[PDB]
RNA sequence: CUUGAGUCUCGUAGAGGGGGGUAGAAUUCCAGGUGUAGCGGUGAAAUGCGUAGAGAUCUGGAGGAAUACCGGUGGCGAAGGCGGCCCCCUGGACGAAGACUGACGCUCAGGUGCGAAAGCGUGGGGAGCAAACAGGAUUAGAUACCCUGGUAGUCCACGCCGUAAACGAUGUCGACUUGGAGGUUGUGCCCUUGAGGCGUGGCUUCCGGAGCUAACGCGUUAAGUCGACCGCCUGGGGAGUAC
RNA sequence: GUUUAUUAAAAACACAGCACUGUGCAAACACGAAAGUGGACGUAUACGGUGUGACGCCUGCCCGGUGCCGGAAGGUUAAUU
């Protein structure tokens, strides 16, 4: 996971980040571990989750204004 | 490691070199830094790292 | 009826024996009132990782539409064919079978960038221009 | 689901002649066409319990709409089930 | 098919039967029977060289196709019977050219199929191929082991002589005593399994059924006196030494192969 | 009668079920090419494997579980449940108009049918991992903790009693009670300018009102208002065993 | 079932299955001066031989010593130049 994508101009250092698009993950991440088929579907799905923090994050600046802290 | 291995390799009569890469492991830039150093072009850090699908079930390391 | 887009490829010197094998398909499928919408013959191709060896092989695409029954014979005919090294047989549903994506490189392909030479007569031999021999 | 030409046989041999399909016969003759299909597929694939789910629906609604019959219509009844050759 | 037992009886407890349909509830046609008997493993001299092998039934005897070469003509596939002298079935063909063949039987045995040659034809079960042109993975009904001696790989019910690779210019095909070889192409092989394919869950279940195919019984080695045969024992059977046969080869040991002629076709073979 | 429910043709999404076909990469393995000394493991380590040339690396094939990401708040099933890709067989659900029958309804002891996973008999098959078992390492128990080898197993066809954390720990089906917005789909309308809006259904998910709760929490997918009928409980241990 | 002809008729022996292994078919193996033939004209779901002994549940450690199979890079090595 140097990543095959090539940095603009080449150097010794691999821009890593500006490379990786959607690798390593999912591929190369569960690394010496039993693997199991179904357990992803109750495990990993938690974009529900993530939904919440981002509903509360835009109320949230409306209410520091209404309280006065800005 | 790098340093160790280029060295040596003069005497089969190299000058340029390209690289490939395969794992997760640590030494991401360091080794590549050091071939740099031995002389030599590194334009290329090619990744194929080998992505089974989804091949042998690995150690279960541990009990939880 | 339902529409069956076959596709596969062929190994270039096993290559001869799928042409005589073809041409009863499609009268298996036009013999049973479901058409051949197109048969197209793409010439050889390059597979990028080798498949039951060699990295080329030569590739026809049928865009079938045809009964269930008639599909039972012949799926199990391609995937046991030795000059087939695999085929792909696609969905009914929102399926394609006119108009073809790969038209332009396909001819692109058959004018140009083929083999142009005598392991390849032989798949010229297996495309729209089958001959196969006497038994 | 079943195709147009043989649905249109059930409704001229079932029901009335008004060429209906909502009447008692005819439901139990369309239940029957589906799990006679069912049947073919039941004829291998003994443990496929997610299809058979299907199968106690439609097997019981036949029993519910005879019960009806007999309720009901008394030709309508003695004609359909002797017609639709059901049972031993 | 195969016929089980409900075990009703002693002796019936675990036996199991080949029957089918199409066997003649007759006897088979005299005039197309040529003489089996068996010689009790006896050899010229007048000695069991051959022991343990003695009694049972006459169990007569078919000739056999086991290279199934003919041009594109009709077999009507006249009767499946079974053969009292070997494990598979072997079908009476009859060609509607008037051409009577015993022939072993493949997966296919429809009626009026045709037993085809050359390539464009064959890819059902008994259509003759090279076997260069059948495909990788394939289970294969009856192998010549060199072309033209015959198809001595994969005569018994149901076993096969499975593909696993064809490329090259030669055939790699895998033999059920864990042994794996290179074949000539040349060699006419078909698709599918050998006939008779539920043979597999046979368990005779009486020693009768042995004695009939002609297998007569046999003793523990240590359970002889040590003059009878060298692994016998003394005073409570003593398992002890070795283990050898009744002439002294180490049983359980040996590489004996010395065949010279075939060598070069193994790439491996079967080990301890 | 339709106001319940049932049903026809029309349209739409998907890993629901069962059985078949089939490939390559990495581990693993063969063949060949090249090449020298460690490789491997973990918190860290030793056991393991290796000069008979390992490890690794290039080329092509092999074999068998598995099929990455795609796999999403997505979609399917009755609860458990569903994932390579495909075909063969087949369910149930979602929209929408025209028409048809007209309480044909609800619930349900017993019941037949039916498994997530492993157990399990015989046939076909078996690369890696692993209970057990060894040995290392730890803290005296691989069988507390951690690692390495390593066997039955895992895998398939069929066959035997369907267990649990069978669920938003919440039975069923149905009537009724302010909604907004996301994910995403049938579909009227729109720079379809906004996975958006409005029009109307769909599962799915955030949010909170009337009400309810010991408390968290629920709230139109109830843990609210109710309806009928079923399942099931009545202090703990000992007992999910006894009988 | 077989059994020391009669005083052991069984617990020994047998057998399906179960586990081990040789054998790829001009077989392994056997006997025979050797030609040869049996095995088998069958042939791996087949054949020779070993231990245990249908059937439900299984089968822990381990080669020190003793017997036997097997495998290789190579220093030399009989016979021999």
């Amino acid at each position: 996971p140097v990543i095959k994508v090539r940095e603009n101009e080449p150097f010794d250092v691999a821009l890593r980040r500006f490379k990786r698009s959607c690798e390593k993950a999912g591929v190369l991440a569960e690394v010496r571990r039993r693997e199991f088929y179904e357990k992803p579907t109750t495990e990993r799905k938690r974009a529900k989750a993530s939904a919440v923090k981002r509903h509360a994050k835009k109320l949230a600046r409306e209410n520091a204004r209404r309280t006065r802290l800005y | 490691a790098a340093e160790r291995c280029a060295d040596a390799v003069k005497e089969y009569g190299i000058k340029n070199l390209e690289v490939m890469v395969k794992g997760p492991g640590p030494g991401r830039e360091s080794t590549i830094r050091a071939l740099n150093a031995a002389g030599f072009r590194i334009t290329n850090i090619t990744d194929v790292t080998p992505i089974p699908h989804n091949g042998c079930r690995p150690p279960k390391k541990r009990r939880v | 009826m339902r529409h069956y887009e076959i596709v596969f490829m062929v190994h270039p010197d096993q290559s001869e024996q799928v042409p005589g094998m073809i041409e009863r398909y499609t009268a298996a499928i036009t013999g049973a009132e479901g058409k051949i919408h197109r048969l197209e013959d793409w010439g050889r191709r390059q597979l990028a990782y080798p498949i039951n060896k060699l990295h080329k092989a030569h590739y026809v695409l049928m865009n079938v539409e045809a009964p269930q029954e008639v599909i039972d014979e012949l799926e199990t005919t391609f995937r046991f064919n030795d000059a087939v090294i695999r085929s792909m047989v696609m969905r009914t549903k929102h399926a394609v079978t006119e108009a073809s994506p790969m038209v332009k490189a396909k001819d692109e392909r058959r004018e140009r960038r083929d083999d142009f030479a005598n392991e390849t007569a032989d798949d010229a031999e297996a495309g729209d221009s089958e001959e196969e021999e006497e038994e | 689901s079943l195709s147009t030409e043989a649905t249109a046989k059930i409704v001229s041999e079932f029901g009335r002649d008004a060429n209906d399909t909502g009447s008692t016969e005819v439901q139990v003759a369309l239940l029957t066409a589906q799990i006679n299909h069912l049947q073919g597929h039941f004829a291998e694939h003994k443990k496929d319990h997610h299809s058979r789910r299907g199968l106690l629906r439609m097997v019981s609604q036949r029993r519910k709409l005879l019960d009806y019959l007999k309720r009901k219509d008394v030709a309508r009844y003695t004609r359909l089930i002797e017609r639709l050759g059901l049972r031993r | 098919a195969v016929v089980k037992c409900k075990p009703t009886s002693p002796g019936r407890r675990h036996v199991v039967k080949v029957v089918n349909p199409e066997l003649h509830k007759g006897k088979p046609f005299a005039p197309l029977l040529e003489k089996n008997s068996k010689s009790g493993g006896r050899n010229n001299n007048g000695r069991i060289t051959t022991r343990h092998i003695g009694g049972g039934h006459k169990q007569a005897y078919r000739i056999v196709d086991f290279k199934r070469n003919k041009d594109g003509i009709p077999a009507v596939v006249e009767r499946l019977e079974y053969d009292p002298n070997r494990s598979a079935n072997i079908a009476l063909v009859l060609y509607k050219d008037g051409e009577r063949r015993y022939i072993l039987a493949p997966k296919g045995l429809k009626a009026g199929d045709q037993i085809q040659s050359g390539v464009d034809a064959a890819i059902k079960p008994g259509n003759t191929l090279p076997m260069r042109n059948i495909p990788v993975g394939s289970t294969v009904h009856n192998v010549e082991m060199k072309p033209g001696k015959g198809g001595q790989l994969a005569r018994s019910a149901g076993t096969y002589v499975q593909i696993v690779a064809r490329d090259g210019a030669y055939v790699t095909l895998r033999l059920r005593s864990g042994e794996m070889r290179k074949v000539e192409a040349d060699c006419r092989a078909t698709l599918g399994e050998v006939g008779n394919a539920e043979h597999m869950l046979r368990v005779l279940g009486k020693a009768g059924a042995a004695r009939w195919r002609g297998v007569r019984p046999t003793v523990r080695g240590t359970a002889m006196n040590p003059v009878d045969h060298p692994h016998g024992g003394g005073e409570g059977r003593n398992f002890g030494k070795h283990p050898v046969t009744p002439w002294g080869v180490q049983t359980k040991g040996k590489k004996t192969r010395s065949n010279k002629r075939t060598d070069k076709f193994i790439v491996r073979r079967r080990s301890k």
